[PDB]
């Protein structure tokens, strides 16, 4: 990690350009450390990981900044342990993250992907002068939707879909919509899908949410919003599944 | 989530306590009419003593065609309710399949 | 153990005999491990057990193997502490024995004894090969409605047995007749509380699991299967039950 960081600290201490370092599994940057630090004799900290974590960690990522020579925008693949997301290896990296995004094993074993969770992925970019007022506020409410429909996740579970309202009910088919549409056909992730892959880019994902809960197209069925690149393909996506249930 | 559940069943229990007492009320708005009606009815069954060549709503000279006319209860998870009232309209259902009624 | 384990061998290798050991209390041995290797400076391990807690424990269980000459059958009631299957000291049981059957507590708090659960109870025996397609088949369709039953309790929480629809009612009520079932007056229960023993056979409660499966009990309660031996038995106490009401 520190060679990466060495590298990209050349290219924007000199070269005087922008660079995108990709560190993944920078736990392993913690572990590794664990396991000299059991030897070295340093004594052990909380759950197993090294005593100076924190410093270490620290050490790897404040030296990335953009330091106006320049700007090192980097994406750090933090591996959360078994999903213990208060363990002091992803603990320690949110305090630096600046938009970090949590995946969910509970959002991919129903095989919506990619598994990032609509709720526990916030960025300080989703301040409303920084990133569009009507960007900001489609952010706002997609999210105070999914976050009605993993309050209302118990309800429906026990007492049954019926037994909440009829203007609850809009919200809970809006959530689900919302969180199909979040899916994406990657192009590297062809070969896990199977189907060809849609970049998308983000004014089209805003006109999308807009009319998903606008409740201007809540007649489409679930699945149409499954794996789509754009609402105009889920719109096809649509007529395709209306004709093939009945031929 | 048990906790939220058990606030919810809860509100659930006042709300369907609450729609009780209102269904009670309705009924007693209701028997006003209904004692009105069940004494004036009998002022006509004394001013006449039965005598009557009249209404077809009392044809029970035969049971040719029963029109078992079921209500039940319509919404979710329904206590014990829909399944024991449609329950004994099966079994029914069945004795007039035996006599040969073909109910409606 | 090495020593009961080693007068057992001693007939199994010598004399030819198909000796048994009723090895008691497997974890009382780890547990002994325990105590003399953190008083003999050796350093600890998972929970509180000695370092060596899977080959001190594997000289015991690699010595009872069957041997070409003469076989053994090792009972070991191994004993999981504070109820819970996880713990190292019957984790490294579990993969030595091939016939295990786990004794969970619920069934003794409900009052079916013996409590051996059958979802967590397994053998490596349960094979076609071995028992014929027909105990075989029986067993998978038991193992099935149990478990069927114990992923719905979890509506058996909350809520009541009323929301289950008329698929998972009759589940259920199968799975009740099973669970009950599956308790027995033991020959050596005698002296607690209940009947004189029973000994039931493989060929005849492999009959009786066919007729509860089969949906052609479904007149008896509940509190008739329990506590009875064969089905003819179970059919005898609910006409019983009938006539004291």
């Amino acid at each position: 990690g520190l060679t990466a960081l060495t590298m990209a600290e050349y290219f924007r201490d000199v070269n005087e350009q922008d660079v995108l370092l990709f560190i993944d599994n920078i736990f392993r940057f913690v572990q590794a450390g664990s396991e000299v630090s059991a030897l070295l004799g340093r004594m052990p900290s909380a759950v197993g990981y090294q005593p100076t974590l924190s410093t270490e960690m620290g050490s790897l990522q404040e030296r990335i900044t953009s330091t106006k020579e320049g700007s090192i925008t980097s994406i750090q693949a933090v591996y959360v342990p078994a999903d213990d997301l208060t363990d002091p290896a992803p603990a320690t990296t949110f305090a630096h993250l600046d938009a970090t995004t949590v995946l969910s094993r509970g959002l991919a074993a129903k095989g919506i992907y990619p598994a990032v969770d609509p709720l526990d992925s916030t960025s300080t970019m989703l301040q409303p002068r920084i990133v569009g007022e009507e960007h900001y506020e489609i952010a706002q409410r997609v999210k105070e939707t999914l976050q009605r429909y993993k309050e209302l996740q118990d309800i429906i579970a026990i007492l049954g879909l019926d037994e909440l309202s009829e203007e609850d009910r809009l919200t809970v088919a809006r959530a689900r919509k919302i969180e199909r549409f979040l899916s994406q056909p990657f192009f590297v992730a062809e070969v896990f899908t199977g189907s060809p892959g849609k970049y998308v880019g983000l004014a089209e994902t805003i006109r999308g949410f807009q009319l998903i809960l606008s409740g201007e197209l809540d007649s489409l069925p679930e699945q149409a919003f499954y794996l789509v690149g754009n609402i105009d393909e889920a719109t096809a996506k649509a007529m395709n599944l209306e004709m093939e249930s009945k031929l | 989530s048990v906790k939220n559940t058990q606030k919810i069943t809860e509100a659930m229990k006042l709300v369907a306590a609450a729609k009780v007492r209102r269904a009670q009320e309705a009924v007693v708005n209701g028997r006003p009419f209904s004692e009105t009606l069940v004494e004036v009815l009998y002022n006509m069954n004394e001013q006449l003593q039965t005598e009557d060549v009249d209404v077809p709503l009392t044809k029970i000279r035969t049971v040719k065609k029963v029109a078992l006319m079921v209500v039940t209860g319509d919404r979710g998870l329904c206590g014990g309710f829909n399944n024991m009232l449609l329950k004994k309209a099966e079994s029914r259902i069945a004795e007039l399949k035996k006599l040969g009624v073909d109910y409606t």
